[PDB]
């Protein structure tokens, strides 16, 4: 993202900052007292001017803030550890024919 | 610990092969398969030969066709292991290019920590050697060293794992010095040059110019670098 | 349905421990997440861990801009503009591959089988002549 | 191969050198040279019941096997459960041990009541099935090892136990034969 | 829509059907000839 | 001394045989020809195994004094340039010799 | 041949598809897709392109 912002900036020709956001949430809301957090609030109640950051597009993060086209597209993936080498059954040696 | 228990298990299938074929005195006599006739017959199961002798009881005959599976399984084991041996070694491919380098990560490649040729791979537009520079940029510990010297020593400590990336001319002085351990592979992978240098306005410029182009058309810059690189 | 009627629990309190559960059930346990962060991890030390099929949805990460601000325009199209120059695919593999981090002989485990087989062989040959020994002495 | 005094002493020299060799391999704890946590990684002289620490910090601290290790195991099939069962408990060992011994005490019920010569015979039976289970120790070991080393002397012993074993089972076999001989020899005339 | 490592038996059915085949000319020699061999008794005796 | 020979070769080409040696000495023989057949047999088959596996071909030359070593393979240059001239007035013995 | 056959293994991935010439690729005559492997400075598509 910083390799981004440097980028996002000489496009438009402007200067920035770069900061990190205190709550180190990416943004919720309050089910009780219905105030947002972490990097959402900060561009809701003016923190910040921009966040070039992993922000997921959903659709309640979308009706409080604009979110740009997807600069990286992903979704839910499967992760298992390397197949690594089997050791051997005591039988093993019928392997070479099928059963 | 598989050679150790063959033997194992052939003296104890032969032990049991002379038990099972002569302790019932109701079968004495029947069978010429004693002590020395059964280990006999064990070896020439195992090594796939012929046999003078075959058990004849139920006990015998189990012990012979146990014996003659682990013998098959065994043998044709050893077959695969050899083929497979020789087959691995035979497609074993030095590393005789750059290219070849930049394809494996076992053998380590590093340049000297500042000189033309580490800034050579910085600034650069070749596919193999932006590669070979984002290795080596990203990589712990650093295989950059300070000092050639120092450098030329990691090749003969890393016993194979560290290659180093020098100029030419050094790499076939260096080859040709004792121990003699080191070898230059593949082919220079870019093209540099050495001049005399006379100072700007020189009255020496031209005819040094001249000469140098004289004595490699005529062949002492080829005897000269043979002499002191091959012939000492 | 699988997950919620399944014992122990098999939901991962944090992402980071997700990713050891994975080290250490040695291939009993497969952890779901974002396609990105697997693809990061799968590029650290020790590398034991693949990512394997497809991904399940679609998502995109974005640059947020406040409401009314004069500079969410100018960005949505430097998004556009850096994903068709492949500014975008150069810095997703810089910061991901560019930096990633990633015969014998036989031994008697592989032939214990038949040298099982023999000694049982061995036994049976043995219990079979002693039984007719005993059968012809009766 | 000759005679009969020299046949039943020699016979039982061998069982007892056997038992004898078979019970140190199984009591001394010296069966694998190989590196190993001994409580760093260092070299250790192992057996079948307990690893222990050799040129280290605390040389001499000896230490039980890990034969089913906690805390994420992994698990396995029940064949490997299995395996590790018979490494741990070494009951072919033992087994070749109590069948070793089971041989010597029929070769020593051998001289009372000469006239049972099926004695020889149990002899000659036990001696041969003291090497099977041997054979099967050793192998039951190495494959559970398997999962740079170097052999002590009791493995080599408990290796030697199984030769005199088998050798002594072939002349315990080799008396019954003769004695049978002097039943029908005598028959006859 | 409108849409191993090991040997298998397909790589050598074809010796299993020699074999067979084997087995039944072998079956059929023997039978011809202890048919040929019954009828030369019957009429020389 | 002929039936040896023929057990011999029989032995070697895993042929079977129609006696075998019966001493201690003769079987010892038989024994040692048996392990020496069967590893050269082994090794033979494992060995055309490898070379139908994987096919190497090289260069009978692979630098400048192979080429002249050997004679089977013609060499030559343009009939006048700067490299016929080359090796007319070089001084290098291998050069020479090709020249 | 068995050993051959089990070495055999077919195309996954572009950079796969990149190194080997015996199967011919080609895009569109026109389009988005000629555009990107162009403009790609990626190493993996350049030599594709």
């Amino acid at each position: 993202c910083v390799d981004l912002a440097a980028e996002i900036a000489k496009h438009c020709g402007f200067k920035y900052k770069l900061t990190i956001v205190g709550d180190g949430k990416y943004g919720a809301r309050d089910a009780d007292t219905k105030i947002w957090n972490g990097m959402v609030g900060e561009l809701v109640y003016g923190k910040a001017d921009i966040a070039i950051a992993p922000l997921t597009i959903t659709l309640v993060r979308e009706e409080v803030i604009d979110f740009s086209k997807p600069f990286m597209s992903l979704g839910i993936s499967i992760m298992i550890k390397k197949p690594q080498k089997s050791k051997p059954g005591v039988f093993s040696f019928l392997d070479p024919l099928a059963y | 610990e598989i050679w150790m228990c063959i033997v194992f298990a052939y003296i104890g299938v032969s032990v049991v092969l002379f038990l099972v074929s002569r302790f019932s005195p109701y079968e004495w006599s029947t069978n010429e398969f004693g002590i020395f006739n059964s280990l006999w017959f064990s070896l020439g199961a195992f090594m796939q030969q012929g046999c003078d002798i075959s058990p004849r009881s139920l006990s015998g005959r189990i012990v012979g066709g146990v014996w003659w599976f682990f013998t098959l399984i065994i043998i044709s084991s050893y077959t695969a292991n050899l083929a497979a041996f020789l087959t691995v070694e035979r497609m074993v491919s030095p590393i005789e290019s750059a290219e070849d380098l930049s394809k494996q990560t076992e053998i380590a490649y590093g340049t000297l920590d500042s000189g033309s040729t580490k800034e050579f791979f910085r600034r650069s537009k070749i596919a193999v050697f932006d590669k070979m520079w984002t290795y080596m940029r990203s990589a712990e510990p650093s295989v950059f060293v300070r000092t050639t010297a120092e450098g030329v020593a990691r090749v003969r400590k890393s016993k194979g794992k560290y290659a180093y990336l020098l100029e030419s001319t050094m790499n076939e002085y260096i080859e040709q010095r004792k121990p003699c351990d080191t070898m230059k592979v593949g082919g220079n992978l870019d093209s540099k040059g050495y001049d005399i240098a006379t100072p700007k306005g020189s009255s020496l410029g031209t005819p040094v110019n001249l000469a140098v182009l004289k004595l490699s058309e005529q062949g002492v810059l080829d005897k000269l670098k043979n002499k002191w690189w091959y012939d000492k | 349905t699988y997950m919620r009627s399944a014992e122990p629990s098999v939901f991962v309190r944090t992402t980071a421990e997700g990713v050891a559960r994975v080290r250490k059930s040695k291939g009993k346990y497969a952890y779901l997440l974002e396609s990105t962060m697997n693809e990061y991890i799968e590029q650290r030390k020790p590398c034991d861990t693949m990512k394997v099929g497809g991904n399940l949805d679609s998502k995109g990460y974005d640059i947020a801009t406040p409401k009314g601000s004069s500079l969410g325009t100018p960005v949505n199209l430097a998004v556009l503009k850096l994903s068709e120059q492949g500014v975008l695919d150069k810095l997703k593999n810089k910061w991901w591959y560019d930096k990633g981090e990633c015969t014998s002989a036989l031994s008697l485990s592989n032939v214990a089988g038949v040298f099982y087989i023999l000694v049982g062989g061995l036994g049976l040959a043995m219990l079979v002549a002693l039984i007719e020994f005993c059968y012809k002495s009766r | 191969l000759f005679d009969r005094g020299v046949q039943m002493l020699l016979t039982t020299v061998g069982a007892f050198a056997a038992f004898s060799l078979m019970t140190i391999a199984v009591g001394t704890d010296y069966w694998l040279y190989s590196r190993g946590v001994c409580k760093e990684e260092v070299m250790t002289h192992s057996g079948l019941w307990r690893t222990c620490c050799l040129e280290g910090n605390f040389k001499g601290l000896c230490k039980q096997i890990d034969h089913f290790p906690e805390d994420a195991d992994y698990e396995a099939d029940t064949a490997e459960y299995f395996l590790r069962a018979v490494r741990a408990s070494s009951i072919f060992p033992i087994l070749s041990v109590i069948l070793l011994f089971m041989g010597g005490l029929c070769i020593a019920a051998s001289e009372f009541y000469k006239t049972r010569h099926n004695i020889i015979l149990s002899a000659g039976i036990f001696f041969v099935s003291a090497g099977l289970s041997n054979i099967i120790g050793i192998i039951v070991y190495i494959s559970a090892n398997a999962g740079s080393y170097s052999y002590g002397w009791s493995f080599y012993f408990g290796a030697l136990s199984f030769i005199i074993a088998e050798m002594v089972g072939v002349l315990a076999v080799h008396m019954f034969i003769d004695r049978h001989k002097q039943l029908r020899a005598t028959a006859r005339a | 829509g409108e849409c191993t490592s090991a040997l298998s038996l397909s790589n050598v059915a074809g010796v299993f059907y020699i074999l067979v085949g084997g087995l039944g000319l072998a079956m059929l020699v023997a039978l011809i000839e202890f048919c040929y061999k019954s009828r030369a008794e019957a009429k020389r005796m």
